[PDB]
C-alpha cells in the first residue's frame, strides 16, 4: 500500500504526526516531549518502525512525516532508504522532514553526514539535527516540530505546506 | 519593561566608551610626539667607542 | 625452615586485611590465646611481621602452610579458570561403598610411584566435596610450591573440577589417579570452561531451574507495530525461560562453512572463521538483544543452547 | 595574504562536494638515508596519537639546550620540594635526536625523537615522535617563523606525557589535542590494508564490535584467514588500482550477511571499535601499531591528513 | 653574607626579598643558596627566596612549588602600633597565565650582539609594565607574552594589539582561540554539558574584548560557520547572538548559504522571543557594517558595496513580513520591526 | 541588556 | 553439524 496525503477529510481542530525509525525508546521519548506541553490544537502521535504500515481502516489522515536516522547505525539508514519508496510523490511537497541524530559524538559515527545532506537535497526536504538522548535539547526540538505540524495542518491562516516549502528552501 | 532595560544598558555603554575615547586620545598624542622626536633625531665612528 | 616461613608470609600477604581474622580463625593452627596478643589496628606490615614470629616460635611444617593455602583458596575461588572432567564405568559394575581413607591412600600412592617427590593435601569440605592441592615434582627436582593444582572432587558422582595452571604436563597421570582412586574405568574432559565455579556446578548438575508447578497511559500516543512487539516478547520468553540465568563470561565458536551469497559461487572450499563473545554477564546480554531490535525474534540455536547442552566451545562444519 | 588564504581554505570545507576515492597503497623501498636500527625500534610498539598546532620559533640548530632544560624541568617537577641546578647529572636523562628519511616530500620538515633514559647504555623509559608526511595543505597557509608537525605519537606512561606536553606548550606556544578514529575511517582502513599485496601473512585479520544494550554489555570478535579475506576482497574489487566507497560497502556487507546467516544478529546496528591486519592495527581511542616496514609511509600519511583535518 | 649565620637567616631572607633585582642574581650566588638548602632542608623562607631567583634567571634554577601560604610569618612587629600613628600622619585555567617571553630566546649564542655590546636600546620587561603612564612611554617597544591568549584579560596589552596588525601574533592568537573554542563548546565536538557556566563566562570575556578594538576575531567566524547547523537556538542565546554582530563586511551572496540559510530555518519554527532576539542582532550587524563603510569613502567599488547592504535590508524585510503573518499581528514583534527601520 | 531580558522573559 | 568429536 502507498500512503496518500489527502485521502481523508480533516478532523475538527486535530493534527496528526507520524514518526518512522528503528530506535523505539528515542521515538517514545520524543513523543512524550511533544505531548507534555499545552497547545490550542489537539495532537496525536503515531509510532512506526518502517513503511508500509499494517493495514487499518480507522486511521485518521496523516499531516506530517518525520524520518529519524541514527548516524551511529547503518541499519537505520538502510531502513529509511527502503521506507522512502512507499510514499507518493505528491506527499513530498512540504510535508516531509528528515531528522538526524548523533552528530554530537563524532567518534561513534558510522555515516558521513554528506550522505544525509545529499539524501535530503535529493528528496527536496529539510534536514534537522538533534541529540535526542539529552533532555534539554530534545525539549526545544519537540516544540519546533509541533509548530511545523500546526502549520502543515492548516491551523495558521495564510500559510500552507507549499508555502512552507519556500521558507525552508536551502540556497545550495 | 524591555525599553527600560535598553535605556539602562545604553547609559552604561556611554560612560564606558567615553573612558575608552579619553585613553585612546592620550595614546594618539604620545605616538605623534614620539614619531616627531624620532624623525627629528659608519665603521669609523663605531670603531671609536670600542 | 626459611622456605616455609617465606611461603606463609606470601600467603598471608595475599589475604585482604578486613577478612584476615576469619581466615586465621578457620586455620586455627595458632592457639586462640595467642591471637589477642597481636593487634590488628596497626599497619598490615607490622601484623605480618608479628604473625611470622609467632608461627616461627611454634613448629611449622609445610603441611600446615599447604592447608592455609587451601583455606585461602576456597574463599576466593574466582582467581582461577576451571575445567570439568567426567568419569564413566562399565555396565555390569556394582555401586561402590565410598571410603574416604582408601581414596586418599590410592590417590597418594599413584602419584608417589609415578613421580618421586610430590606434595598432596586434603581438606574434607562440608556438603560432600573434597579439596586437593598438589605440588608437582619429579625424581630429580624438588616440588614447586609456586604453581600448585587444585581439584574439587564430589564423591559418589562422576564429576571433578580442576584448575588449569600447570596441569598440561601431567594431565594423563592425574586422570589415571582420579579414575583409579574412585574405581572408574574411563575419563574424558568436558569442553566447558569458566571462572565461576558455582555457575559451572549449577550447569553440570543441571539445577539452575528450580521452579515446579504444584497446587499445595497517555492514550494520545498510538503504538503501531504492537503485535510484532508482543510476538517477539513471547518468543524471547519461551526461548530463554523465566529462571535467573547462570552467570558466564565467554563463549567461542569455530566455523568451517561455505560462503553462500555472484560472489564466490565458483569457490568450493570452506571459509575459515573464529568468533568469540565476551560480556560481564553473558546470557543476560543475549536475552535482551531481540527486544532492543538488534536481532531477529528467534535467535539461532547455537546461542540459546549453552546450559542445556553443557557446552561452551563449539565447532561447526557444513 | 596567508591569513586570508587560511580563512578561505577553511570556509570551502562544505558538505555539498562528494569525497574522493583512494589509491591502493604501493610497497615502497625504504630510503637510503633511513637508519635500520631505529626503524626496527619503531615497529611493533603501541603508540598514542595526538594532533599539534604549529610550533613557534623552533630551531633544529640547538637541540642540546632544549634537552638540558627539559631534563632540569622534569627532575624538579618530580620532587616538588627542593630546587635543582640546570647542568648537573641526575637520576634520569633526556636526549633530543633527529630521524632521517621519514618525510613524505622535500617540502616537509624533518622528524625527530625525544627520549627519557634511566641511566644506571641506559634503558629507555618514554619516547615521543614528531612527524609530518604529505602536509602540503597546511604548509601553504603558515608563515616562515613556524614549524608544521601536525602528528605526535607517544609511547610510555601518561604522567610523563603530561609533563612533556606542558613544557612544549609553555615554550613553543602550541596546543596538544587527542586524536580519535571513528568507525567510518576505520572501515576504510580495513579495506585499504586488505587490498595491499603481501608475500607472507604473519597474522590473521580481526574486527571487534561493540553492542549497545542499556545496562548490559557485549563484545563480538570476528577473525578470518588472510587468504580467505583476500579472496573475498578480490570478488568485489573491479576498479583497477583504486578503492571506491561502493566497494568498501560491499566488502563490509559480505561479512554482515555471513554473520547474520549463522547468528541472526544484525552487525550493522553495532559499532566497529578495532581493526587488525597483517600491516597494522588501529583503535578508535587513537592507538596505532605498525608491523610491516614497507607500508610505513602510507599509514603515516593517512594519519597525517586526519590530524591536519582536525586542526583546520 | 649574613645568610651563613643561622640566627639571622629568616630575617635576612625577608630583607633580600625586597632588594632583589635582575643585576643582583649572579651564578655564583645561585650556588650558595643551593648549598644552604642541603644543610638545613626545606626551610619556608628559603623556598620564597629561591623562587624569586628562578623568576629572574630561569636558565639557572628550576623549582616546582606546591600550592598560596604565607612563607614569611606576619608576626606583629614592635612598631606596628606606632606605624598606625605614622600612617595617620601620612594620611593627614582556560586562559593562560602571564609569563615573560620564552627563555629559548638567545639560548645557544656564540657571542653578544654588536648592538648589545654598544648598549643600544633594548626592550621593556613585561613585569615592569603595571600602569598606563608607563605604557604611554614604551608603546613602541614591548615584550610579548609567551602565550598570546593571556592578552585577553589584560587591558594594557589590548591597547597595544588595538594597533599592530602583525601576522605571527595574529596566527598564534588564531590557533589558540580556535582550539579553545572547539574544545569548550557545548553542542559540538563530544557534546560537553559540564562547562555550562564556564563557556558563558569565556564568551562574555570575548565579547567585551571585541567591543573594544571595534572588530571581530577570525576564530569566531569559523566557529560560527562550523557550529551553527548543530545549534538548537537556546543554549547560549545571548552570547551566541552577540557574536554574530561582529562579522566582517562581505558580499551578501557569499555568506548567505553559510549563515542566513540556517538562521532563517531556525527563525520560522521558534518562539517570538527568538524572533525579537535575531531582529536585535541583525540591527546591530547593520550598524557595524555601516560604521565601517563610512570611513572608507573618506579614504569592491562603492556601487558594489551598497548592493550588499540593500540586499540585507530587503532580506530582513521579507523576514519581517512573513514573521508578522505567522504570529498573527502581534504588536510586541512590530515594535522591533519598526526599531530596525528607525536605523 | 535587551537580549538577557528576553531570555528571562522566556524563562518565566 | 556441531562436531562433538574434539
Amino acid at each position: 500500500s502507498v500512503l496518500r496525503p489527502l485521502d481523508k477529510l480533516p478532523g475538527l481542530n486535530t493534527a496528526t504526526i507520524l514518526l518512522v525509525g528503528t530506535e523505539d525508546a528515542l521515538l517514545q521519548q520524543l513523543a512524550d516531549s511533544m505531548l507534555k506541553e499545552d497547545c490550542a490544537s489537539e495532537l496525536k502521535v503515531h509510532l512506526a518502525k518502517s513503511l508500509p504500515l499494517p493495514s487499518s481502516v480507522n486511521r485518521p489522515r496523516i499531516d506530517l512525516i518525520v524520518f529519524v536516522v541514527n548516524l551511529h547505525s547503518k541499519y537505520s539508514l538502510q531502513n529509511t532508504e527502503e521506507s522512502l519508496r512507499h510514499v507518493d510523490a505528491s506527499f513530498f511537497l512540504g510535508k516531509v522532514c528528515f531528522l538526524a541524530t548523533g552528530a554530537g559524538r563524532e567518534s561513534h559515527c558510522s555515516i558521513h553526514r554528506h550522505t544525509v545532506v545529499k539524501l535530503a537535497h535529493t528528496y527536496q526536504s529539510p534536514l534537522l539535527y538533534c541529540d535526542l538522548e539529552v533532555e534539554g535539547f530534545r525539549a526545544t526540538m519537540a516544540q519546533r516540530l509541533v509548530r511545523v505540524l500546526q502549520i502543515c495542518a492548516g491551523h495558521v491562516p495564510g500559510v500552507s505546506a507549499l508555502n512552507l516549502l519556500s521558507l525552508l528552501r536551502s540556497s545550495e | 519593561s524591555t525599553k527600560e532595560s535598553k535605556n539602562e544598558k545604553l547609559k552604561e555603554d556611554l560612560e564606558r566608551e567615553q573612558r575608552w575615547l579619553d585613553e585612546q586620545q592620550q595614546i594618539m598624542e604620545s605616538l605623534n610626539v614620539l614619531h616627531s622626536e624620532l624623525k627629528n633625531k659608519s665603521e669609523s665612528r663605531i670603531f671609536n667607542e670600542l | 625452615d626459611e622456605t616455609v616461613a617465606e611461603f606463609i608470609k606470601r600467603t598471608i600477604l595475599k589475604i585482604p586485611m578486613n577478612e584476615l581474622t576469619t581466615i586465621l580463625k578457620a586455620w586455627d593452627f595458632l592457639s586462640e590465646n595467642q591471637l589477642q596478643t597481636v593487634n590488628f589496628r596497626q599497619r598490615k606490615e607490622s601484623v605480618v611481621q608479628h604473625l611470622i614470629h609467632l608461627c616461627e616460635e611454634k613448629r611449622a611444617s609445610i603441611s600446615d602452610a599447604a592447608l592455609l593455602d587451601i583455606i585461602y583458596m576456597q574463599f576466593h575461588q574466582h582467581q582461577k579458570v576451571w575445567e570439568v572432567f567426567q568419569m564413566s564405568k562399565g555396565p555390569g559394575e556394582d555401586v561402590d561403598l565410598f571410603d574416604m581413607k582408601q581414596f586418599k591412600n590410592s590417590f597418594k600412592k599413584i602419584l608417589q610411584r609415578a613421580l618421586k617427590n610430590v606434595t598432596v593435601s586434603f581438606r574434607e569440605t562440608e556438603e560432600n566435596a573434597v579439596w586437593i592441592r598438589i605440588a608437582w615434582g619429579t625424581q630429580y627436582t624438588k616440588p614447586n610450591q609456586y604453581k600448585p593444582t587444585y581439584v574439587v572432587y564430589y564423591s559418589q558422582t562422576p564429576y571433578a573440577f580442576t584448575s588449569s595452571s600447570m596441569l598440561r604436563r601431567n594431565t594423563p597421570l592425574l586422570g589415571q589417579a582420579l579414575t583409579i582412586a574412585s574405581k572408574h574405568h574411563q575419563i574424558v574432559k568436558m569442553d566447558l570452561r569458566s571462572r565461576y565455579l558455582d555457575s559451572l556446578k549449577a550447569i553440570v548438575f543441571k539445577q539452575y531451574n528450580q521452579t515446579f508447578e504444584t497446587h499445595n497511559m497517555d492514550s494520545r500516543i498510538i503504538h503501531e507495530n504492537i503485535v510484532e512487539k508482543e510476538r517477539v516478547q513471547r518468543i524471547t520468553q519461551e526461548t530463554f525461560g523465566d529462571y535467573p540465568q547462570p552467570q558466564l563470561e565467554f563463549a567461542q565458536y569455530k566455523l568451517e562453512t561455505k560462503f553462500k551469497s555472484s560472489i564466490l559461487a565458483e569457490r568450493e572450499e570452506p571459509l575459515r572463521c573464529l568468533i568469540k563473545f565476551s560480556s560481564p554477564h553473558l546470557l543476560e546480554a543475549l536475552k535482551s538483544l531481540a527486544p532492543a531490535g538488534i536481532a531477529d525474534a528467534p535467535l539461532s540455536p547455537l546461542l540459546t543452547c549453552i546450559p542445556n547442552k553443557r557446552m561452551n566451545y563449539f565447532k561447526i562444519r557444513d | 595574504p596567508l591569513q586570508k588564504r587560511l580563512e578561505s581554505v577553511r570556509k570551502q570545507s562544505s558538505f555539498i562536494l562528494t569525497p574522493p576515492r583512494r589509491k591502493i597503497p604501493q610497497c615502497s623501498q625504504l630510503q637510503e638515508d633511513v637508519d635500520p636500527q631505529k626503524v626496527a625500534f619503531l615497529l611493533h610498539k603501541q603508540w598514542t596519537l595526538y594532533s599539534l598546532t604549529p610550533l613557534y620559533k623552533f630551531s633544529y640548530s640547538n637541540l642540546k639546550e632544549y634537552s638540558r632544560l627539559l631534563n632540569a624541568f622534569i627532575v624538579a617537577e618530580k620532587q616538588k620540594g627542593l630546587a635543582v641546578e640546570v647542568g648537573e647529572d641526575f637520576n634520569i636523562k633526556v636526549i633530543f635526536s633527529t630521524l632521517l628519511g621519514m618525510k613524505g616530500t622535500q617540502r616537509d620538515p624533518e622528524a625527530f625523537l625525544v627520549q627519557i633514559v634511566s641511566k644506571s647504555e641506559g634503558k629507555v623509559l618514554w619516547t615521543g615522535w614528531f612527524c609530518c608526511v604529505f602536509g602540503d595543505s597546511l604548509l601553504e597557509t603558515v608563515s616562515e617563523d613556524f614549524t608544521c608537525l601536525p602528528l605526535f605519537l607517544a609511547n610510555g606512561a601518561e604522567s610523563n606525557t603530561a609533563i612533556i606536553g606542558t613544557w612544549f606548550q609553555k615554550t613553543f606556544d602550541c596546543y596538544f589535542s587527542p586524536l580519535a578514529i571513528n568507525a567510518f575511517n576505520l572501515s576504510w582502513m580495513a579495506a585499504m590494508w586488505t587490498a595491499c599485496k603481501m608475500d607472507h601473512y604473519v597474522a590473521t585479520t580481526e574486527f571487534l564490535w561493540s553492542v549497545p544494550c542499556s545496562p548490559q554489555s557485549l563484545d563480538i570478535s570476528f577473525a578470518i584467514h588472510p587468504e580467505d579475506a583476500k579472496a573475498l576482497w578480490d570478488s568485489v574489487h573491479k576498479t583497477p588500482g583504486e578503492v571506491t566507497q561502493e566497494e568498501v560497502d560491499l566488502f563490509m556487507d559480505c561479512l554482515y550477511s555471513h554473520f547474520h546467516r549463522h547468528f541472526k544478529i544484525h552487525l550493522s546496528a553495532t559499532r566497529l571499535v578495532r581493526v587488525s591486519t597483517s600491516v597494522a592495527s588501529a583503535h578508535t581511542d587513537g592507538k596505532i601499531k605498525i608491523l610491516c616496514h614497507k607500508y610505513l609511509i602510507g599509514v603515516l600519511a593517512y594519519l597525517t591528513e586526519l590530524a591536519i583535518f582536525q586542526i583546520e | 653574607a649574613s645568610l651563613q649565620d643561622d640566627a639571622l637567616c629568616p630575617y635576612v631572607c625577608h630583607l633580600l626579598y625586597l632588594l632583589t633585582k635582575k643585576e643582583n642574581v649572579k651564578p655564583f650566588r645561585v650556588r650558595k643558596l643551593l648549598d644552604l638548602q642541603a644543610k638545613m632542608g626545606m626551610q619556608p623562607h628559603l623556598q620564597a627566596l629561591l623562587s624569586l631567583y628562578k623568576f629572574f634567571a630561569p636558565a639557572l634554577i628550576s623549582v616546582s612549588l606546591p600550592v598560596k601560604k604565607i612563607y614569611f610569618k606576619n608576626s606583629e612587629n614592635l612598631w606596628k602600633t606606632a606605624l598606625l600613628a605614622v600612617k595617620q600622619r601620612n594620611r593627614g585555567s582556560v586562559i593562560p597565565v602571564l609569563n615573560s617571553s620564552s627563555y629559548t630566546k638567545e639560548c645557544g649564542k656564540k657571542e653578544m650582539s654588536l648592538s648589545d655590546c654598544l648598549n643600544r636600546s633594548g626592550s621593556f620587561p613585561l613585569e615592569q609594565l603595571q600602569s598606563f603612564p608607563q605604557l604611554l612611554q614604551n608603546i613602541h617597544c614591548l615584550e610579548l607574552p609567551s602565550q598570546m591568549g593571556s592578552v585577553l584579560n589584560n587591558s594594557l596589552l589590548l591597547h597595544y594589539i588595538n594597533c599592530v596588525r602583525d601576522e605571527p601574533v595574529l596566527l598564534r592568537f588564531y590557533y589558540w582561540l580556535s582550539q579553545t573554542l572547539q574544545e569548550e563548546c557545548i553542542w559540538y565536538k563530544v557534546n560537553n554539558y559540564e562547562h555550562g557556566k564556564e563557556f558563558t563566562n569565556f564568551l562574555d570575556t570575548i565579547i567585551r574584548a571585541e567591543c573594544f578594538l571595534q572588530e571581530g576575531f577570525y576564530s569566531c567566524e569559523a566557529f560560527l560557520y562550523k557550529s551553527l547547523p548543530l545549534w538548537d537556538g537556546l543554549c547560549c542565546r545571548s552570547q551566541f547572538l552577540q557574536l554574530v554582530s561582529w562579522i566582517p563586511f562581505s558580499s551578501f551572496s557569499e555568506v548567505k548559504p553559510l549563515l542566513f540559510d540556517h538562521l532563517a530555518q531556525l527563525f520560522f519554527t521558534s518562539t517570538i522571543y527568538f524572533k525579537c532576539s535575531v531582529l536585535q542582532s541583525l540591527k546591530e550587524l547593520l550598524q557595524n557594517w555601516l560604521l565601517w563603510l563610512s570611513m572608507d569613502i573618506h579614504m569592491t567599488t562603492l556601487g558594489g558595496s551598497m548592493n550588499s547592504v540593500s540586499k540585507l535590508i530587503h532580506y530582513v524585510g521579507w523576514l519581517s513580513t512573513t514573521a508578522m503573518r505567522l504570529e498573527s499581528n502581534n504588536t510586541f514583534l512590530l515594535h522591533f520591526i519598526l526599531d530596525f527601520y528607525e536605523k | 541588556g535587551v537580549l538577557a531580558h528576553l531570555e528571562r522573559l522566556e524563562t518565566q | 553439524i556441531i562436531d562433538e568429536s574434539d
